[PDB]
RNA sequence: UAGAUAGAAAAUAGGUGCCCGUACCGCAAACCGACACAGGUAGUCAAGAUGAGAAUUCUAAGGUGAGCGAGCGAACUCUCGU
RNA sequence: UGAGUAGCGAAAGACGGGUGAGAAUCCCGUCCACCGAUUGACUAAGGUUUCCAGAGGAAGGCUCGUCCGCUCUGGGUUAGUCGGGUCCUAAGCUGAGGCCGACAGGCGUAGGCGAUGGAUAACAGGUUGAUAUUCCUGUACCACCUAUAAUCGUUUUAAUCG
RNA sequence: GAGCUGUAAGUAAGCUUUGAUCCAGAGAUUUCCGAAUGGGGAAACCCAGCAUGAGUUAUGUCAUGUUAUCGAUAUGUGAAUACAUAGCAUAUCAGAAGGCACACCCGGAGAACUGAAACAUCUUAGUACCCGGAGGAAGAGAAAGAAAAUUCGAUUCCCUUAGUAGCGGCGAGCGAAACGGGAAGAGCCCAAACCAACAAGCUUGCUUGUUGGGGUUGUAGGACACUCUAUACGGAGUUACAAAGGACGACAUUAGACGAAUCAUCUGGAAAGAUGAAUCAAAGAAGGUAAUAAUCCUGUAGUCGAAAAUGUUGUCUCUCUUGAGUGGAUCCUGAGUACGACGGAGCACGUGAAAUUCCGUCGGAAUCUGGGAGGACCAUCUCCUAAGGCUAAAUACUCUCUAGUGACCGAUAGUGAACCAGUACCGUGAGGGAAAGGUGAAAAGCACCCCGGAAGGGGAGUGAAAUAGAACCUGAAACCGUGUGCU
């Protein structure tokens, strides 16, 4: 239950790929990181992408 | 509500050797305590009660034809009266 | 059902077939009734039962309705019935004179 | 008692009218128990007796709302 | 002790005190074993003679004669004695 | 079919008198034998009416059956104090918020639940076909309530509760 | 409209023309468990708080109501910490929860046996299973489309294209679309530019924010400027395009009513059969009646009918609402987006020359002289106008109700279940899972006698039949008996 906070960005799922073309299930993690915003007008501390972190389009406090 | 935890009484060889010891028997709602008994017996027959004694009775497995069931189950209770005496005839 | 209790028939199918009798029982969930004189049955009564005389009784068994006929009033003629209203009250009709049956 | 009759009465006197036939219903079944009761009906007249009075007091108390 | 409030009670008299279980089997024919099945089933009590003893043999209190019998007294098989 | 064959599940019975359509098999009696750290008496689980009385003999009972844990009819279990709850907690279970996790969900804090343990007031005798520390007799104890109270208190208190 | 108190017989006591029973609409009641919600709990049980009331001298006891959690909205208070923010407390809410139709739909996650005559790519298959979310349908949807002519003009679905073009250890296998023909059809609203009001920063410049107006696009549209047109005249509407109501009517559903016409004889227990002579038919569908009935019954064709509730509809009401044109000076037209790289996935297409589309990570445009697409890519031409949203119908399915149908079964079949079956029985549990229909037209279900304790039988009687006597239609075979001709 782990996703962005701004965004929803979450994890996927695909295949691991061998050269033999081998095929097992693997993820792709969203890169979140645990940044203090501001949520309803109050400091929180929750889970944000690096994209939507990306140009400064959150404002962290 | 007193009409309502008295059900009936009970006529048998015990309880009419405690009738004879001034101890009348009632099958009683279910859901009834010894109280309500004994309040349910002063208001019905204007009488005064020395106790109550109260048990349960399972449901009994019976039989007809094929096929099978249960007697309800029963709650007995045997008033001791203080003062006075029931007529139940 | 068209025949009705008290009412003058003739059994028009059975060994009692051209008799006369009246209705004294119907019995609607079966489709069947009762007339004197017709399908007596003989059964076998216990004296032992709570009538102390026993023996051979016998009595009239239910006959299907279907097979007796309302005679009509005029002609005496076994008649089939329709129904008329009369002031707003239903009135059973011989179809042979029209004549009103009861 | 039939529902016509239970309306012409008074709330007030359909409560007393609905104790005294709870009375009777249990005098009823005790008579029963003990073996006393040839007239069986009449416990089954009562216990309708006793429905349509309290099914005229609940109309009464809905209807006044 | 922090706190609470005018009132507290040795005694005497009187009164109130619910619900569930309670039968019966329970080293067993009633429980677990498909059975009225030589198995299994926690705990308590447990007398006399003998004896170290709760061993041994015979008895007490108490319980029981086991849900096919009657004959015969071969081989053979089993259990037992010489 | 095998075949009227294998079997009929650890053991000591005998006789008399009953009953009955019918008796090795039911009832009663006498004698005999068996267990007796027990085949005796309790009692926790488990079972769940099998308990008691009257009646029955199709089926069940490894035979028989007049009998039965079987069939039918009607009965039988009584508590302030016994065990459990209105008391306590262990392991463990659960778990507001909370932490974690594709979903489902997992973990977990306060808090709860949870005896196999802690606390906790009644004993002897009598009595039924079938219950009894439960009914009855006698004699007790515990909590609470109402009234009257020797006595003590009467607003920093000082009796009292805590 | 005359009987009735279920299966279900009996007895009893009763009800009913002063209208029972029974049928349909509406209403009342509706214990306890169960999401179960005062707390607990081994479901159907136990133990409480608060308020009010009953009862007692009082306690004990009882009755009714209320008391879960989360969410949202208000109100009060408010820590570390000053301000106020956690927090805490109170109030309101037809807010949520849980169930299921083993179906249909969308999505998350996702096998293996198997095929490839082995097996790993591939296949089985995005299938089974699990989980989330629904709705009566869902999903999709008004072109950054399809194409390449006289172009078409949202989406969905059917036929066909076609087992074609392609994909593919180029193996096994996988497998389109466009065009053409059809069902059904319907189109719309925002964001932005700009304008007005309000509030903060107080240049008190005019920046930001809220509300309302305006605006909605490719034939580029809109703002903006200008010119006509109207304050509901008209137009539209609760199926999108804004959202609630009201009146009357119609129809339909949920009980019902009427409804034509046959007699005789023979056989027979009984006639509907046979024979003879009739009749009706907008009715010769069907079932029943003592054997095979258009005319005996229930019905059928046809016609009629509703106090009440429900549904679908029409008209009024109600509600909402301007509609066009000219100009090219300026402005606006969806950004961490499009797109690229790397790693995956999806496209019939397995990375391939791989367009077209999605996800993670990292980088990262343009602004109508713009941007996207036509299967790498560039140019030209052509068609479109992404990065916001809504939208009926044609399509899918059937737990269910109503009316019907079948060269479908007929008791070892047909449902597992024609019958008291998801029962008996088996298992700790999940779960597995049977056997079993037929007297007779009518119960007339064998009075009475005899042997027997009974069971059972022999008479008698009922009945057409008892050789129909209770798992009682027929009654094959295996198998078991008695007697006997030949041996
Ligand atoms: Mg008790
Ligand atoms: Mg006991
Ligand atoms: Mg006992
Ligand atoms: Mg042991
Ligand atoms: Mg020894
Ligand atoms: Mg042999
Ligand atoms: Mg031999
Ligand atoms: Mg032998
Ligand atoms: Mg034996
Ligand atoms: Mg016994
Ligand atoms: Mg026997
Ligand atoms: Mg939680
Ligand atoms: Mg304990
Ligand atoms: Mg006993
Ligand atoms: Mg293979
Ligand atoms: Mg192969
Ligand atoms: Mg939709
Ligand atoms: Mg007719
Ligand atoms: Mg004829
Ligand atoms: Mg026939
Ligand atoms: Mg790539
Ligand atoms: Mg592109
Ligand atoms: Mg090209
Ligand atoms: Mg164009
Ligand atoms: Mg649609
Ligand atoms: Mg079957
Ligand atoms: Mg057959
Ligand atoms: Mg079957
Ligand atoms: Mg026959
Ligand atoms: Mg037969």
């Amino acid at each position: 239950g782990k996703q962005c906070f701004v965004t929803g960005r979450k994890a996927s799922t695909g295949n691991r790929r061998s050269h033999a073309l081998n095929s097992t299930k693997r993820r792709w993690n969203a890169n979140l990181q645990k940044v203090r915003i501001l949520v309803d007008g109050k400091p929180k501390k929750v889970w944000v992408s690096a994209r939507a972190l990306k140009s400064g389009k959150v404002t962290r406090v | 509500e007193a009409r309502d935890i008295l059900k009936r009484p009970v006529i048998t060889e015990k309880s009419s050797e405690a009738m004879a010891e001034d101890k009348y028997t009632f099958d009683v709602d279910t859901r009834v305590n010894k109280t309500q008994v004994k309040m349910a017996v002063e208001e019905i027959f204007n009488v005064k009660v020395a106790s109550v004694n109260i048990m349960n009775y399972k449901p009994k497995k019976k039989r007809m034809g094929r096929y099978q069931g249960y007697t309800n189950k029963r709650r007995k209770a045997i008033v001791t009266l203080k003062e006075g005496s029931i007529d139940l005839f | 059902m068209h025949i009705k209790k008290g009412d003058n028939v003739k059994v028009i199918a059975g060994k009692d077939k051209g008799k006369e009798g009246k209705v004294i029982a119907t019995l609607p969930k079966k489709d069947r009734v009762v007339v004197e004189g017709v399908n007596i049955m003989k059964k076998h009564q216990k004296p032992t039962q709570l009538n102390p005389e026993g023996g051979i009784l016998e009595t009239e068994a239910a006959i299907h309705v279907s097979n007796v006929q309302l005679l009509d009033p005029k002609t005496n003629e076994p008649t089939r019935v329709g129904y008329k209203f009369v002031d707003g009250k239903k009135v059973r009709i011989a179809k042979k004179s029209g004549e009103e049956i009861k | 008692m039939k529902a016509k009759e239970i309306r012409d009465l008074t709330t007030s006197e359909i409560e007393e009218q609905i104790k005294s036939s709870k009375e009777e219903l249990f005098n009823l079944r005790f008579q029963l128990a003990t073996g006393q009761l040839e007239e069986t009906a009449r416990i089954r007249t009562v216990r309708k007796t006793i429905a349509r009075l309290k099914t005229v007091a609940r109309e009464r108390e809905i209807e006044q709302s």
